């Protein structure tokens, strides 16, 4: 409804390009004989565009004139799942990605050979920092109030202005 | 196998490579098990 | 006295030093302070010469380290084999080779990839293949799928028995230096043992395996039918009822009554109709004759008997009034530096690999092969292109020697030092050469666009407004076709029918034909010799100036490759050696890009179609060669802008992958420019202040990171640059031809 | 002083081969001097002891079998494989295996483990060191037997078509015939 | 399930094939696992 | 002639859990020598957690076949349908329960330093024993070789009797059953 889109259930276009990927499939079925490897194969290709056309109809996608879907990315709730969820499932491990980096470099510098643990990682403590990075949220709030998460600004090199 | 040889694979590139064919098996395999999934 | 020295036990087997990772280099065995130790890591793992200072050491590494090739090699023609044996429809094409397209590649079916499993033919689904190896093992008599199997096994024995020995040969048992000089046996077990006996053995296989079983296949014996190699190989009577003089044995071998022998032992030349390519029989002649040749030539170096050459004496007693002491000394540098004798070595590959391309597709050798378009163009494409590749090579290699082992108390008033003492002469002759030949191959064609763009066309170098004739090459091409009956009485047929002669051709398609040469001809012909010319400078220029210049007097203390010396005397930019070699890859890539666009394009124009039984002859693009490639315009309108069709319009068909790594290719291309153009300077400040950026939030690395050093961001530029524009033409070539042909 | 093989008196020995149980010298191939007689030894239990089974378990089968498995000596396998019991197999027995892949790792580095002692040893055969020597001894001999057994099991049932015995129809008949 | 011991025989005997006239070489080696062309292609796991 | 066996695997070396004081500490069965590079009372902190989790989930996957909670809705014998057919906002509620005890549990511990940072703090000794059977030191070794034992045999339980429901598509007792 948003935009002049429709639903991609009642989408003629939807359905014809649906018919169109099974007619195509079905007509290169004719050089393979039946129970062969190729012709399970295939039968297999067509229940999956099948499925797939279905799984999308019943998602509630909106499908443009050409007949496609297409995802609204403004923060409706409507169409949530297609970046507001992922969205935050993709923050969530990037943070964790970055927080089990930087509670690593931490470990690693306090050590007596930093610049030999960089290249040779410690296995053993670099598995704890990937577990322990995913509580990062509370982690990093934690240590930002402690002060610990940024370092002041003039400790740190800066060029001749 | 001996401190060595586990050094070794703790080596950057050995576990980059480790790591990284994890993350894409995991990946294929999602994408095996829950295929073509355009939104949540 | 030529002898087997060696040291028992010289390196422990241990992973100390796989964990300590610049353990080889004395700078880098410190550790990291810097990125850029990662990058040297890699850029001095193999520079054993660099690494030590023991030639004995720095031999027993490279012994070993061509055993580990050799294994890579082994696994290599395992994975050939063992696909044809496992994920091919090989049955199916033996069985029908023109109808049925060769493939042995299947993907799994995870993101619809399996689109890519297009129809083949034969009830299978696959990827079809162009490297040949259907029709290499038709050729070797190869019918069905167990032997492939058993070929590929015994591929994984080789290549774990090539890992023991080059384990062997290092840590166990490893030569002494006085061993590796010995080159004057190097060569006779080369050349007698490795060349000769190779050749007669596969002489010999031939002669009892292939030429019966492609006999039977091409009367029409299905291969379910035909007798087994075993069978075929002591079965005297079954190689009588084929060939009738087998049962004469080998008395007329002993006895000197050779021409007993002349049924499976021929002469023929030309193609064989069935199967559109050379003779088995004539191959397994030539291979007999070339054991014969090789093993004769293989007793001239002299050895612990009193017979023999010396490589030494020979050299120094080939010296002239113009050359000084001529040949002295060469002997002791090319047994003294391997980086010399890989500098000729790449040098002869290289030429020997494009030598290879140009015979192949002249001269089809397996069957079947000349009607596989596909084949033809990327093998011949390929080995283009490793040629070129080669060349470089022996070019950057002969420039590590000039820096590194170069020393003028050996070499004084040799052949070397004459040359040094007028590289400024050599150099511009050389470049004049390159402008004149330039300035007329191109602008030939430039001066074409322009008559056409303003309709001119009777003022063109056209075939029939000013002609500019080959009248050698079409000289050299009656000779050829004339040779059979007057210089060549005992062969019955031309060697190549690209000369001239019948047109053949299997079914419809069209194996081999007459290829006639034009003012296009003249014209793009002139260009390729001013590309190798311009190669040639580049090369010759960066390994004559290696040692100095009048620029820097004091080159070769900085080393083979450095950035520069600074910015005086204008700027000293790519001084170095390396870099000459950097800027002839660019050219070499572009004398070979040309090569095969011309191949391409007069391959599909004038031999490549189909014939019909009336006679009627009809080209892939239908002869537009002749008058299309007199204009830039026309290269880029009727070949590229053309032909790029079917790469294009490739999505949702089995191509589509060629299409995704057209696309690619031409996104890597430009990505290279990137480093080709930018400096140091700007992506260190860059990273100057992403670092600052880290260090605002506590992560900034122990290891500092820093920009690529300018030999770097060389090397990357041109790398990406060669892999776009090479993938990009691959998938061109490829999709254009498996679409069409 | 010069040593000489004790099974081939021409040659000189290996001298790699010092103590070992079952040390007639027999190497023509030189084995040793290669590889590790750590390594080499434990290869030779292994397929001693896998060998005395599977002579052991071939004709077992060939005569009785339990009644869920239904096949032959020859068809076994197959049979098995499709139905899954050689996957049962194949995973408690690479359980084993990955635990002697560490066994061997640690004796060829020098943990102290022998060749091919894993140890067990439940019902005390050979626990007074003076039996052990000659206990090793003849578990060499009878797998080693084993080996060729098993093979000429394998090879001549294949051969002949027979259920047991492995032997030619003709060979049951006249074979002591003047 | 056949419990073996307690819902059926523990050991069932073997079915004896009785001595008779032997195979070919031929025979089964055309339906080997190893030199076989579809004896090859039935000895990779189905899984 | 190994030096010091494992006293559970006698052909290789002795790991490091074998010579520590944790409980069970003896048999010493660790193949692959993970006490090596694993926190040892980490792994004693994750084992008895899993343990738990486990022989309360094994009861429970075995008697939800036999017993349903009076007029449950979507209730199903075997767990795996069970758990496709109830509701999504109880199996929420649960999660819920189980992460509000988790968090609180291990406030300001959950990382293998910060966890442990205490002396004192010992592997998976959360202090939950309103009974106070802890007081009692005659019987604590035996009590906490026991709880060992039984999470162990548990978890291993879990694992066969979810794999085969997934085998026989029937509830545990059934398929049981089905075998005799
Ligand atoms: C470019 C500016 C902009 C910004 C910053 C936002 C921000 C937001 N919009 Mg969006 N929105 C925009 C333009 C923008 N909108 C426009 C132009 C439209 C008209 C089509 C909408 C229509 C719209 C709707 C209908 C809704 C939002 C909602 C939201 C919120 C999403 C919260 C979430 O999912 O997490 C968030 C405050 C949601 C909201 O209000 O959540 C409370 C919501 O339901 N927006
Ligand atoms: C950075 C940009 C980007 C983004 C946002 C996406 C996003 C997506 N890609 Mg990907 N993709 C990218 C780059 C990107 N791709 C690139 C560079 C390539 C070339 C290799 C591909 C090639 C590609 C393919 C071939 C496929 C995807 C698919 C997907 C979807 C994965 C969802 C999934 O299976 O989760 C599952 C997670 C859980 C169940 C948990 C998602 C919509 C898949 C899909 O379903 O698309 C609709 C799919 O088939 N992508
Ligand atoms: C008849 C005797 C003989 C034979 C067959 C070979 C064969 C070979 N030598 Mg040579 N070699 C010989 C005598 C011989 N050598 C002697 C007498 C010396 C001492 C003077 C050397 C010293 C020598 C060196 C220093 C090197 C070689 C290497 C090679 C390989 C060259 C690459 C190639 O074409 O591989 C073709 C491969 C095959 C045909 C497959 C078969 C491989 C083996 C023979 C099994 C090749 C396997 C190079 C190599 O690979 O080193 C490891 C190399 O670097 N050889
Ligand atoms: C290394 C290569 C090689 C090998 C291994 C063999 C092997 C064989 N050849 Mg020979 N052969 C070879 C090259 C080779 N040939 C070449 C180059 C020619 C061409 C002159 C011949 C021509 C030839 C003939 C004409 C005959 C053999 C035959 C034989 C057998 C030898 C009988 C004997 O020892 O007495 C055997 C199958 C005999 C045979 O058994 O043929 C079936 C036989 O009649 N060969
Ligand atoms: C017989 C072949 C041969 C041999 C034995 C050597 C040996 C050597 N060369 Mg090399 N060289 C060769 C061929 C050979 N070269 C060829 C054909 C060329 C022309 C291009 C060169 C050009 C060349 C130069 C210009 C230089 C060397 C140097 C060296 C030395 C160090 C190389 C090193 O450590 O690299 C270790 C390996 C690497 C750093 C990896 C290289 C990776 C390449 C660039 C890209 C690979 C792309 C891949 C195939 C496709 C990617 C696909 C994508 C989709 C993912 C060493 C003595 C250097 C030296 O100092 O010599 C004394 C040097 O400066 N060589
Ligand atoms: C289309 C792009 C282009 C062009 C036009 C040139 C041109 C040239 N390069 Mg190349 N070069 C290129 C790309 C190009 N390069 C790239 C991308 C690189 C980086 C890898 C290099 C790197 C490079 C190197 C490292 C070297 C060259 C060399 C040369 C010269 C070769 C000699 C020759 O034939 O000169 C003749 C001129 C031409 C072929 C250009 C077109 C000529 C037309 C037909 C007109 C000529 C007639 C008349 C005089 C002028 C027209 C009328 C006018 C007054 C209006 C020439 C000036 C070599 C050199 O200097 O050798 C002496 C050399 O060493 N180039
Ligand atoms: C090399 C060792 C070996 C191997 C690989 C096999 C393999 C096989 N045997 Mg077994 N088998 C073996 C030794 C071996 N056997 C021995 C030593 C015996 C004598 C007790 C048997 C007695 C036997 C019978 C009676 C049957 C099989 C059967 C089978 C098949 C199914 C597995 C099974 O139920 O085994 C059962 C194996 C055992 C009960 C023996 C367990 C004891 C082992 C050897 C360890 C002893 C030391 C502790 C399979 C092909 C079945 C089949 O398909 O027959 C047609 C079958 O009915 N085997
Ligand atoms: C839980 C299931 C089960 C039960 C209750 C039984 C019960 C029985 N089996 Mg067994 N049996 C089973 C599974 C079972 N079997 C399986 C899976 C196999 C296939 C490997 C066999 C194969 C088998 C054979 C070949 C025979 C029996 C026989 C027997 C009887 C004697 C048992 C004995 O001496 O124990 C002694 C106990 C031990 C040595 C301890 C073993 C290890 C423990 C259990 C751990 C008994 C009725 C015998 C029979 O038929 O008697 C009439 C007989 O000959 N069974
Ligand atoms: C891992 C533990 C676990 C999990 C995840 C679940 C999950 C589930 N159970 Mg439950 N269940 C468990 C253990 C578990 N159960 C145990 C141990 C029993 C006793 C045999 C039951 C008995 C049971 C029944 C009878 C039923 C369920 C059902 C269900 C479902 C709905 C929730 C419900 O009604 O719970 C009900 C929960 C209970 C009746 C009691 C749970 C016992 C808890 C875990 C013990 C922990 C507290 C501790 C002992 C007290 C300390 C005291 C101290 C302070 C002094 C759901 C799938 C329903 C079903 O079948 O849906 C398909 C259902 O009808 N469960
Ligand atoms: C010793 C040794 C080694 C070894 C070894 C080897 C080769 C060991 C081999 C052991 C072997 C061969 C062990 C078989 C067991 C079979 C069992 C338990 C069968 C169960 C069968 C069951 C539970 C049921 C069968 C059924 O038919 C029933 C009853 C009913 C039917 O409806 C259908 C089914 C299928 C359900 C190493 C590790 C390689 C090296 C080391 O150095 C030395
Ligand atoms: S950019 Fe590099 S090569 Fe050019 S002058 Fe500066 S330092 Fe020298």
């Amino acid at each position: 409804d948003v935009s002049g889109l429709t639903p991609c259930k009642d989408s003629a276009v939807f359905k014809r390009r649906l018919d169109g990927s099974v007619k195509k499939l079905n007509s290169r079925l004719a050089n393979y004989t039946e129970g062969t490897p190729a012709y399970i194969a295939l039968e297999q290709q067509i229940e999956q565009t099948k499925a797939r056309f279905a799984k999308y109809g019943e998602k509630g996608l909106l499908c443009g004139a050409d007949g496609l879907p297409h995802l609204i990315a403004d923060g409706r709730l409507d169409h949530a799942g297609e970046f507001i969820i992922p969205g935050f499932g993709f923050l969530y491990i990037a943070g964790w990605i970055g927080w089990a980096g930087r509670s690593y470099l931490q470990f690693s510098k306090k050590t007596d050979k930093p610049n030999e643990n960089e290249i040779i990682i410690n296995v053993p403590v670099a598995l704890g920092m990937m577990a322990g990075a995913f509580i990062w949220p509370l982690a990093a709030w934690k240590e930002l109030i402690d002060g610990k998460l940024l370092v002041p600004g003039d400790e740190i090199t800066v060029s001749p202005r | 196998m001996s401190n060595d040889l586990l050094k070794y694979l703790s080596t950057a590139p050995v576990l980059l490579t480790a790591w990284m064919s994890i993350t894409a098996g995991i990946i294929i395999e999602i994408q095996r098990f829950f295929p073509d999934s355009l939104s949540f | 006295k030529v002898r087997v020295i060696v040291d028992k036990d010289p390196v422990a087997t241990s992973f100390e030093k796989w964990a300590q990772p610049g353990h080889f280099s004395r700078t880098l065995a410190k550790g990291p302070k810097t990125t850029t130790w990662i990058w040297n890591l890699h850029a001095d793992a193999h520079d054993f010469d660099s690494q030590t200072s023991s030639l004995e050491d720095i031999s027993r590494k490279i012994f070993s380290a061509h055993f580990g090739q050799l294994a890579i090699i082994f696994l290599w023609v395992s994975q050939a084999y063992f696909h044809g044996a496992r994920f091919s429809n090989y049955s199916a094409w033996l069985q029908n080779p023109t109808a049925i397209k060769p493939s042995a590649q299947v993907v799994w079916p995870i993101v619809g990839q399996e689109i890519l499993n297009g129809d083949v033919g034969g009830g299978f689904s696959g990827v079809q293949i162009t490297s040949g190896v259907f029709q290499m093992w038709r050729a070797s008599g190869i019918t069905n799928e167990t032997e492939l199997y058993w070929t590929a096994m015994g591929g994984l024995v080789m290549s774990a028995l090539m890992v023991f020995a080059g384990w062997f040969h290092y840590h166990k048992a490893a030569p002494k230096l006085e061993w590796f000089q010995n080159v004057e046996s190097m060569m006779n077990h080369h050349l007698a043992g490795l060349l000769g006996l190779g050749c007669l053995s596969w002489s010999g296989h031939q002669i009892h395996i292939s030429l019966p079983i492609n006999k039977l296949l091409d009367a029409g014996v299905a291969p379910q039918e035909i007798p087994l190699p075993h069978e075929l190989l002591f079965n005297q009577d079954l190689m009588a009822q084929l060939y009738p003089s087998f049962k004469k044995g080998l008395l007329p071998f002993f006895t000197l009554n050779w021409s007993e022998y002349s049924d499976f032992l021929t002469f023929k030349g030309g193609l064989n109709p069935i199967t559109g390519s050379l003779w088995l029989s004539d191959t397994a002649h030539h291979h007999l004759a070339l054991a014969v040749l090789f093993i004769f030539a293989g007793h001239m170096y002299r050895t612990n008997w009193g017979i023999g050459h010396s490589m030494k004496e020979i050299l120094e007693a080939h010296k002239g009034p113009l050359t000084g002491e001529g040949h002295k000394g060469l002997y002791e540098i090319l047994t003294t530096s391997w980086h010399a004798q890989l500098a000729i070595n790449l040098a002869m590959m290289g030429s020997l690999s494009i030598i290879v391309a140009h015979h192949m597709y002249a001269m089809p050798p397996y069957p079947y092969i000349g009607v596989d378009y596909p084949t033809q163009l990327s093998l011949f494409t390929h080995h283009m292109w490793i040629g070129g590749f080669c060349i470089c090579g022996a070019a950057a290699h002969g420039a590590i020697f000039m820096v590194r082992d170069y020393s003028p108390v050996q070499s004084y008033n040799n052949l070397l030092d004459r040359v040094l003492r007028h590289r400024d002469a050599i150099i511009s002759h050389l470049n004049w050469v390159c402008i004149f030949l330039g300035t007329h191959s191109f602008g030939f064609y430039i001066h074409n666009d322009t008559m056409r763009a303003l309709g001119r066309p009777q003022d063109m170098f056209s075939d029939k407004a000013i002609q500019l004739q080959p009248i050698f090459a079409k000289w050299v091409q009656s000779l050829h076709t004339l040779a059979p009956g007057s210089t060549a009485p005992n062969a019955l047929a031309t060697s190549s029918y690209a000369f001239g002669g019948d047109v053949v051709a299997v079914n419809g398609k069209i194996a081999m034909m007459p290829i006639t040469l034009g003012t296009a001809d003249f014209m793009v012909h002139h260009i390729h010799a001013f590309t190798i010319h311009v190669t040639v400078l580049i090369l010759l220029k960066g390994v004559l100036f290696a040692r100095s210049s009048r620029l820097i007097p004091d080159k070769a203390n900085l080393g083979f490759r450095f950035p520069c010396d600074g910015p005086g005397r204008g700027g000293t930019c790519q001084v170095s050696a390396w870099d000459h070699i950097f800027l002839g890859l660019f050219w070499m890539y572009n004398c070979i890009s040309v090569v095969i666009f011309h191949f391409s394009w007069k391959m599909q124009s004038d031999v490549w179609g189909t014939i019909s039984s009336s006679g009627k002859i009809s080209h892939v693009t239908g002869g537009n060669f002749a008058n299309s490639a007199l204009t830039i315009n026309g290269w880029l309108r009727d070949f590229l802008w053309s032909q790029a069709s079917q790469v294009i319009q490739s999505y949702g068909s089995a191509l589509s992958a060629y299409g995704l790594i057209f696309l690619g290719a031409h996104f890597i291309w430009a990505f290279s420019l990137m480093f080709l153009f930018s400096g140091r300077g700007y992506w260190q400040e860059l990273i100057e202040s992403i670092v600052w950026a880290h260090n605002k939030l506590k992560l900034a690395p122990a290891i500092q990171p820093r920009a690529l050093s300018i030999t770097q961001g060389r090397a990357v530029g041109l790398a990406h640059y060669l892999l776009g524009g090479i993938g990009t033409t691959w998938s061109f070539f490829l999709a254009r031809i498996i679409s069409v042909g | 002083p010069v040593e000489y093989s004790e099974s081939l008196p021409f040659l000189v020995k290996r001298k790699a081969l010092k103590g070992y149980v079952g040390d007639v010298g027999f190497d023509p191939l030189g084995f040793s001097e290669i590889l590790p007689m750590d390594w080499l030894r434990e290869a030779e239990l292994k397929h001693c002891r896998v060998a005395m089974l599977a002579t052991f378990g071939f004709g077992f089968t060939d005569f009785w079998h339990f009644p869920g498995f239904d096949y032959t000596t020859l068809e076994a396998h197959d049979a098995c494989v499709a139905s899954g019991a050689m996957s049962q197999l194949l995973l408690w027995i690479g359980l084993l295996e990955v635990f002697g892949t560490i066994g061997i790792d640690q004796t060829l580095r020098g943990s102290g483990r022998a060749a091919g002692d894993f140890g067990f040893d439940p019902l005390g055969f050979g626990s007074d060191p003076a039996k052990m020597a000659d206990l090793q001894m003849k578990e060499l001999a009878n797998g080693r037997l084993a080996m060729f057994a098993f093979s000429g099991f394998v090879t001549q049932s294949v051969l002949t078509g027979n259920q047991f015995p492995y032997l030619f129809d003709y060979q049951t008949t006249d074979v002591f015939a003047l | 399930m056949t419990i073996p011991g307690v819902n059926a025989p523990g050991l069932v005997p073997a079915t004896k094939k009785s001595v008779g006239p032997k195979p070919e070489w031929d025979s089964f080696r055309d339906t080997s696992h190893f030199w076989s062309s579809e004896g090859i292609m039935n000895s990779v796991p189905k899984v | 002639a190994i030096a010091k066996p494992s006293n559970a695997v006698p052909f290789l070396t002795a790991p490091p859990c074998q010579s520590s004081k944790l409980a069970g500490a003896e048999t010493g069965f660790d193949p692959l020598y993970l006490s090596e590079f694993i926190d040892l009372k980490w792994a004693r902190e994750a084992e008895l957690k899993h343990g738990r989790i486990c022989m309360l989930a094994a009861p429970g996957y075995f008697f939800q076949e036999f017993f349903q909670l009076p007029g449950f809705p979507g209730y199903s014998p075997n767990g795996i349908e069970a758990v496709s057919s109830v509701s999504p906002e109880a199996l929420a509620q649960i999660v819920i329960f189980m992460s509000v005890i988790e968090y609180n549990s291990n406030l300001n511990k959950w990382t293998m330093d910060t966890m442990f940072a205490d002396p004192k703090r010992e592997p998976g000794n959360l202090g939950f024993d309103p009974l106070k059977f802890g007081e009692n030191k005659n019987t604590r070794a035996r009590l906490e070789m026991a709880e060992l034992k039984n999470g162990r045999l548990a978890m291993l339980a879990f694992s066969g009797m979810v794999h085969q429901t997934f085998v026989t598509g029937k509830p545990v007792w059934a398929s049981l059953q089905d075998i005799f």
